[PDB]
């Protein structure tokens, strides 16, 4: 690990992450949390040639409201749906840069998608 | 809807502590770079442009002065925006040139989610995206 080389284990480790848009409101939430750092849950559900995923905040996010304290209900934690997109024209790999300088291809991506308003 | 499903559910935490920042390092289909060839590989910052010099342009009446007067420029330089420069398998290896792709923002901004030990999933804002093709491209 010499200054200017590249760490590959994970891009031939073949370790895969997920590319994933998410609204700017969404992700102010996700900066609200405190503790572990717990925002949600991401849900797959699979029928028959079907897939349907998505994500749905925490009790503790979803009861932290803006200036309006939020209308009918008051239900339960709304579902964010996820639009699934497609990756294979085109090869996309995640490197990080530390704090030290170091470099590393931490993984592929093998999956793209867009988190839509609930 | 359906009367049965298969499910799989993941806790989802966002980290503020992190001494790292994600990049996208993309390929173009075309290129076929493929990994497992890889031995090794550099990525450094290149600088080239520093010391490239660049014309600027800096009484008589407008229509008399069709001649205008050039200086030169030794830009500011901004490390952040100089490409990468990826050098794969040694110096007979192949090069690509890094440069970062600019649509950007609206009401969006792209995340890594990446897979931890305990099963969870950890997100982490995407900094900067650059597309890398073989250095034979650039002229």
């Amino acid at each position: 690990a010499e200054r200017g080389e590249l760490d590959l284990t994970g891009a031939k480790q073949n370790t895969g992450v997920w590319l994933v848009k998410v609204p700017k409101y969404l992700s102010q939430q996700w900066a609200k949390a405190s503790g572990r750092g717990e925002v949600g849950k991401l849900r797959i559900a699979k029928t028959q040639g079907r897939t349907e995923v998505s994500f749905t905040l925490n009790e503790d996010l979803a009861n932290i409201h803006d200036i309006g304290g939020k209308p009918a209900s008051v239900s339960a934690p709304r579902e964010h749906p996820f639009v699934l997109q497609s990756v294979g024209g085109q090869t996309l790999t995640v490197f990080t840069e530390s704090s030290s300088d170091k470099l590393s291809l931490e993984g592929i991506v093998v999956q793209r998608a867009e988190c839509r308003p609930a | 809807g359906p009367s049965s499903q298969n499910v799989t559910e993941y806790v989802v935490r966002v980290p503020k502590n992190t001494t790292k920042k994600y990049n996208i390092m993309a390929f173009n289909a075309a290129d076929k770079v493929n990994f497992a060839t890889w031995n090794q590989a550099r990525l450094e910052r290149d600088l080239s442009n520093k010391k490239i010099y660049q014309e600027e342009e800096m009484r008589k009446l407008r229509e008399e002065a069709r001649r205008k007067k050039y200086g030169i420029v030794l830009k500011e330089f901004r490390p952040e925006d100089q490409p990468w420069l990826l050098r794969v398998n040694g110096k007979s290896g192949r090069k690509f040139k890094g440069i970062k792709k600019g649509g950007v923002t609206e009401n969006t901004s792209y995340y890594i989610f990446t897979q931890c030990p305990d099963g969870a999933f950890e997100a982490f804002p995407v900094h900067n995206w650059y597309n890398f093709t073989p250095l034979a491209r650039h002229r």
